[PDB]
């Protein structure tokens, strides 16, 4: 249990010609497990 | 009281279809068929009418049959003018009359046989599937509305469980200018291994020309011809690039005989289609003015009972646009010979051809394998797409049959998985090399008997050059 | 023929009323080209009128109260108001292929 | 260098007017002049084609009056033909109408006319309704082109140019918020929508309904009343000045033409010749590059159909059933004669669309314990719980599930839900101040998009079925969005995180 | 089972589900109960918090995949700023924390 | 326009011929139908003929039974029936081509048929 819920992730511009299909795309690498990967690569422990 | 003035305009022979069966198979006779035989020579359009109700004036016809040696979508569209004012049910037959344009005329009570470009679009999706072969560029020209069928082909695409992805832009209308920038900018971006086909002929002499102009006709790229393209039979132009296929109706099955013979089977027992209601038949009339004259009360869809019918086990059911349901089409090679080869046929949504080996003409290998788990493991072919749908390769499972006759197609439809897979897509991918793979169904690893051959040992040492 | 079915077989309304009489098939009859209700109403005594020609398809000699519409199964005519001479049998016959299906038929009269 | 040119008119003084237009564009080059009639005979009309062109160097028709046979046999010898006075939108099919002119577009053209009357207030709330004809598909096909390059437009309305009874779109239509609409139909069609929606009350204040020109006739005005404003391309047609103008311009295209290569000349009617035509289509290549910068009605420039571009518009009110003009579109600009528009309710202002949302439809799912379903009593009050504090757990009143069954006669039941989401969306009632809708699924899916088994779709179901389908303002339930939701629509971010 | 459909090495299993998938929940629930189903593949906040309730299921094995709760609307719905706005504000007024203990 | 004739109170299977009478058109040129009117009120088409003879139908309970005679030159239509039951009683009212016309147009004032 942590005492706030919020998140991590990128800034980009109010109102331009942006970026749906970076959404799409950083929530395929979600839904490919590549964020399992990435842990898999940095958080790994010891005292675990 | 069915008559049927047969029209020939032409060269052909008027014995190729007697009566002679008309008369005599089985007809449930108290239909009372006629007809009418005449050769014609010329396409001249006032002839053509006065033609029409000189023949009608001869009043007991009232629709006919009609062969035209000519292209002529013009006059296809002309006689759809005329059964939509003279309004008859006619059929046709051959050349001006199988080139069918198919626009909307509501009050034409005339249709025809033929394919469809949307089934032609699902057969030539269909072979891209049985090769496993995925499309990535058509091109297309303006000429009317293929944007609705590559509408349509794009959402087969999106909904064939693949996203066989296309190319960016297709269309380019370079009859307008001189087109070569745009051209030379389209063609930079092309990553395809096969082009897919508009519906334009003289453009096609053109794009021939600036494909070869740019470099992609040699063998880097296959064609596709659909109708249109190919037009007539025993032309080929001098641009054409080396093993074009064609994709028509199977003419040498349809330039034919007996086929008149289905229509008047269909004309006749079409009539008891309408008498099946015990419908009063319509008076034949002397006729092209007095028959919109007097009121169009005949025209309430005496066609329905028509466009679902099977004569002799063959389904002859006519789509609305004035084509039929099931037509007959033939796959034919074009070669570097100039010559219209065939491959094969589409029947029913299955490929009727020759060979699952396709033809063509050192990056070609050759490559047998036997099963063994968890090297080789088992071999079932997904059924919900028809292949295998799912990450592994085709061993080519070799067919066999009985040994009176060889039968040897060589291959029953069915994948295989293991290590091996992995290491001949590792290995085709870090050497990009094709093979020829089989399956060892001639015994196990083996065991050399008398110094003679054994199994896998054996079939590489039969000479076959294959791979182990 | 398809066969029909009719309802309400027996109506009596009050004057002004919309009144709506439904048809049933079971099977869809025709194409969007034209259809098949040919309505009849007379009385006791009377001949039938043809009322409606294919589905909303009016005879000539028809008074603009009655409307009938309707496709495949679902057909049904309109009488938006309702008057004294309106008190007849109702009947509609097609052909899919024999031309004299019914429903059960309908007698309309008026309520009081 | 004489050149014949054909002509099909109702009236012989227009043959005089062409005679005269002859001898004037003789003033460069000779013209010949041949016969000029008019026929309701189709027979008659062909026959008098192929035994009256008979002549070799006929070169072009004007016609005037529906479709004809001479869109046929001259459609393919195949010299251009002039159409004057159909406006039918099948002779813009270039696929056979290829080799013919028309001075005025046909009724697609609206389109981009109705696009420049969104540009007038530069507003965006639109609905229309499109009858089911393939000529207005094809200008609902422009339209959609028109809109692809902003505007809200909700949807368009279906409509069957032979129904009657369009209350079943009109119950839809008080649903619908977009208070602005105009009709695409014809004039009789247009007594049984306008008669039905201005008795159901869908003429809002007066405002609501719009009109185009093919169903402005003597009664169009029996129907659908006052402030609707109406278009018309050119009153006062004069076909001599359309006469004048193809005249002018075709002086400069024989001009041009005649001072050019071996030209093929057109055969003589229909006998023997049935191989010449390609020179028709080379001169009309050739001849739509020419422009007209005169003109009696003004400069006349060609689309790729060599209609006139640049065309003027009559906007029209409608003072006790007038047409009077508060401004004109010429050619690329609206130029506005502005008087006071009535629309009586007195909308005279830019009201630009609406203001209508505060109801909000909700359509969700049980799901312990987020949701926590509960049977009311047997007057539909809620059995009244407490929490561990003694204070009343919110309970609004569930209902929505029409079968617990399914497959047996259920009822929509009246329940009453608790749990995170009540008390949160009773804060979020607090907070934006809307009035709430409660919906359910009677059978009880999130529902995927599976492919449906016929012809190339794979839709969504349940609650993402009835959302796709505009059936919930508000989807509440435990959702994992993936790319195939979030690709279709619109929401805000999640707030819990599982795994 | 969108997700499923969108993996590739879980092939090995997908009869094995498709032999014997619920249309309910619920079905599932009762059927690990009697165990006549043995593995039901869900999220944390449901299975937990039902096998805190009843003593007779238990979950295993960590969070298998992260998922979110997400919820569900019509495009052009310009006011979902101020609704994350008060997403954020539960979160930083501590009234997920209320719901949290209730 | 049209009247029927012939028709009245009859018995079992022997013979009856209708006549219906035929005024004011061109008989020769329209379509015939046969007309029981049910005092249970649910129509039945027994029979139909064409403008000379040339196409006739007749339904299960008809055929063998009942025939048709029909005159151009004397504009009148007949129906010979046979094989009678009581519940072929019922009324005529005969009607005409409605122009391809699969149902029937032209009725006029007509006859009953009562089998007793």
């Amino acid at each position: 249990k942590v005492f706030a819920s919020t998140g991590y992730g990128i800034a980009i511009q109010k109102d331009s010609g942006w970026k749906r299909q970076v959404d799409l795309a950083i929530l395929q690498l979600f839904g490919d497990g590549e964020m399992e990967e990435l842990e898999a690569l940095w958080l790994t422990g010891i005292c675990h | 009281s069915i008559g049927i003035a047969v029209i020939l305009v032409g060269t052909s022979d008027e014995v190729a279809i007697k009566d002679a069966h008309e008369k005599d198979d089985f007809h449930h006779l108290s239909v009372v068929p006629r007809v009418e035989l005449v050769a014609m020579n010329e396409t001249d359009p006032k002839s053509i009418i006065t033609r029409i109700c000189d023949l009608m004036s001869d009043r007991k016809i009232q629709g006919v049959v009609f062969a035209d040696d000519t292209d002529q979508e013009a006059i296809a569209q002309i006689l759809d003018f005329i059964s939509a004012q003279t309004l008859t049910p006619i059929l046709g037959i051959h050349g001006g009359s199988s080139m069918i344009m198919a626009d909307k005329d509501e009050s034409s009570m005339f249709f025809q046989f033929g394919p469809s470009i949307e089934q032609q679009a699902s057969v030539m999706l269909n072979i891209m599937e049985e090769y496993d072969w995925y499309i990535f560029s058509i091109v297309t020209t303006y000429f009317p509305g293929y944007q609705d069928f590559v509408n349509k082909i794009r959402s087969t695409i999106e909904n064939s469980f693949v996203g066989w992805e296309l190319e960016e832009v297709l269309l380019l209308d370079m009859s307008l200018d001189d087109g070569d920038s745009k051209i030379q900018n389209q063609l930079k971006k092309l990553q395809s291994p096969i082009i897919l086909l508009y519906c334009t002929k003289e453009e096609a002499t053109y794009i021939f020309e600036v494909a070869n102009s740019v470099g992609l006709t040699g063998y880097g790229y296959t064609w596709i011809v659909p109708s249109l393209v190919a037009g007539d039979t025993d032309t080929v132009p001098s641009e054409f690039p080396t093993g074009l296929i064609s994709v028509s109706y199977d003419e040498w099955d349809y330039g034919l005989p007996a086929r008149v013979r289905d229509g008047i089977a269909i004309i006749t027992t079409a009539a008891s289609d309408m008498l099946s209601e015990h419908s009063f038949i319509p008076e034949p009339k002397s006729s092209c003015y007095n028959t919109h004259e007097k009121r169009i009360y005949q025209s309430n869809m005496l066609n329905r009972y028509l466009i679902n019918v099977t004569f002799e086990g063959r389904d002859l059911s006519f789509s609305e646009d004035g084509y039929q349901m099931h037509p007959k089409l033939v796959i034919i090679l074009l070669n570097k010979e100039r010559k219209w080869e065939r491959v094969g046929k589409w029947k029913d949504k299955s490929l009727q051809m020759k060979y699952y080996v396709w033809p063509r003409m050192d990056d070609h290998l050759s490559i047998v394998t036997l099963e063994e788990a968890p090297f080789v493991i088992v071999e079932s072919v997904d059924p919900l797409s028809g292949t295998c749908m799912r990450n592994t390769v085709p061993c080519q499972k070799r067919i066999i049959s009985e040994n009176k006759t060889d039968e040897e197609p060589g291959y029953i439809k069915k994948c295989c998985k293991g290590f091996c897979i992995d290491i001949l897509k590792k290995i085709s991918k870090s050497v990009k090399f094709t093979y020829d793979l089989y399956l060892v169904t001639n015994g196990k690893h083996g065991k050399k008997i008398n110094g003679t051959w054994n199994g896998m040992i054996g079939e590489v040492v039969m000479k076959r050059a294959y791979m182990a | 023929d398809i066969q029909l079915t009719q309802s309400p077989a027996s109506l009596a309304v009050s004057l002004g009323q919309r009144a709506t009489i439904s048809c049933r098939a079971s099977q869809s009859v025709s194409t969007s080209r034209y259809s098949y209700m040919h309505w009849y109403q007379h009385k006791p005594g009377q001949p039938p009128k043809l009322l409606i020609k294919y589905a909303s398809n009016l005879e000539s000699g028809v008074p603009a109260r009655f409307s009938g519409s309707g496709s495949g199964t679902d057909f049904t005519l309109n009488i938006h108001p309702v008057e004294e001479e309106d008190t007849a049998t109702y009947y509609c016959q097609h052909s899919w292929e024999n031309p004299y299906t019914f429903g059960g038929g309908t007698k309309l009269e008026i309520k009081r | 260098k004489i050149v014949n040119i054909g002509a099909v008119l109702s009236t012989r003084k227009h043959e005089q007017m062409f005679r005269e237009a002859v001898n004037q564009a003789n003033k460069r080059i000779q013209l010949q002049a041949t016969s000029v009639t008019h026929k309701p005979n189709a027979i008659q009309m062909a026959l008098s084609v192929c035994e009256d062109l008979i002549s070799s160097q006929v070169y072009a028709i004007l016609v005037s009056h529906t479709p004809t046979p001479v869109s046929y046999t001259a459609g393919f010898y195949r010299i251009p033909v002039l159409g004057l006075t159909t406006r039918m939108s099948i002779y813009s099919d270039k696929s056979i109408h290829l080799s013919f002119l028309r001075t005025v577009p046909p009724y697609s053209h609206q389109s981009s006319v109705w696009f420049e009357m969104m540009r007038v207030y530069n507003w965006n709330h639109i609905i229309l309704l499109v009858s089911d004809d393939h000529e207005g598909r094809a200008a609902q096909k422009r339209l959609e082109t028109l809109l692809e390059e902003g505007p809200k437009a909700e949807k368009v309305l279906q409509f069957d140019p032979g129904t009657k009874n369009v209350t079943a779109l009109l119950m839809e239509a008080r649903e619908l918020e977009a208070r602005v609409i105009i009709l695409s139909a014809s004039e009789d069609d247009a007594a049984t929508v306008y008669r039905a929606a201005a008795m159901l009350d869908m003429t809002g204040s007066g405002y609501v309904w719009l009109v185009g020109e093919r169903e402005i006739s003597g009664n169009a005005l029996r129907y659908a009343p006052d402030g609707i404003i109406g278009l018309q391309l050119i009153n006062g047609k004069n076909e001599s000045a359309h006469i004048s103008d193809a005249v002018g311009v075709v002086a400069q295209a024989v001009h041009e033409l005649l001072e050019k290569e071996n030209i093929t000349d057109p055969p003589r009617g229909c006998v023997g010749n049935t191989n010449i035509w390609k020179t028709g289509p080379l001169f009309k290549r050739v001849l739509m590059s020419s422009k007209y910068a005169d003109g009696v009605t003004g400069r006349v420039e060609f689309n790729e159909d060599g209609d006139r571009k640049f065309a003027q518009y009559s906007i029209m009110n409608l003072q006790n059933r007038k047409l009077v003009q508060v401004g004109i579109y010429n050619g690329t600009h609206v130029i506005p004669n502005d008087r006071k528009i009535i629309w009586p309710g007195g909308e005279t202002e830019k009201p630009r669309g609406y203001q209508m949302s505060t109801r909000l439809k909700i359509v969700t799912i049980h799901q312990e314990p987020f949701v926590y379903v509960k049977p009311t009593m047997s007057d539909g009050t809620c059995k009244e719980e407490f929490t561990v504090n003694g204070d009343p757990v919110k309970k609004v009143i569930c209902t929505g599930p029409n079968d617990t069954s399914p497959g047996s006669p259920r009822h929509t039941v009246p329940q009453c839900c608790y749990g995170f989401c009540i008390d949160l969306l009773i804060k979020l009632a607090r907070t934006m101040q809307f009035t709430y809708e409660v919906h359910l699924v009677a059978d009880g899916k999130f529902g995927t998009q599976e492919r449906v088994q016929n012809s190339n779709k794979k839709e969504w179901n349940g609650m993402m079925g009835e959302l796709l389908s505009g059936q919930a303002d508000m989807i509440v339930a435990p959702l994992t969005i993936n790319n195939e939701r979030a690709q279709y629509i619109e929401f805000s971010k999640p707030f819990k995180y599982q795994g | 089972d969108i997700y499923f459909r969108r993996q590739v090495e879980l092939s090995t299993m997908y009869r094995h589900m498709e032999k014997h998938n619920y249309e309910s929940a619920a079905e599932a629930i009762q059927a690990v109960r009697d165990n006549k189903l043995h593995a039901f593949i869900w999220d944390s906040a449901v299975l937990e918090f039902e096998a805190s309730q009843k003593c007779d299921l238990v979950t295993t094995g960590e969070l298998f995949f992260r998922s979110g709760f997400g919820i569900g609307m019509r495009k052009d719905s310009p006011w979902k700023q101020q609704v994350s706005l008060s997403i954020l504000k539960s979160h930083e007024n501590g009234f997920m924390e209320d719901l949290d203990k209730t | 326009k049209l009247q029927e004739s012939g028709g009245g109170s009859v018995k079992l299977g022997g013979s009856l011929k209708l006549s219906c009478v035929v005024s004011g058109f061109t008989f020769s040129t329209y379509y015939m139908s046969w007309v029981r009117q049910t005092p249970e009120k649910r129509l039945e088409l027994v029979a139909v003929i064409n403008s000379n003879g040339g196409n006739t139908y007749y339904p299960d309970n008809v055929k063998g039974r009942f025939t048709i005679s029909r005159d151009n030159a004397e504009n009148t239509l007949y129906l010979q029936m046979s094989s009678l039951k009581s519940e072929d009683t019922a009324l005529y009212y005969c009607a005409r081509r409605d122009y391809d016309g699969f149902a029937m147009d032209y009725w006029g004032q007509g006859t009953s048929v009562t089998v007793s």
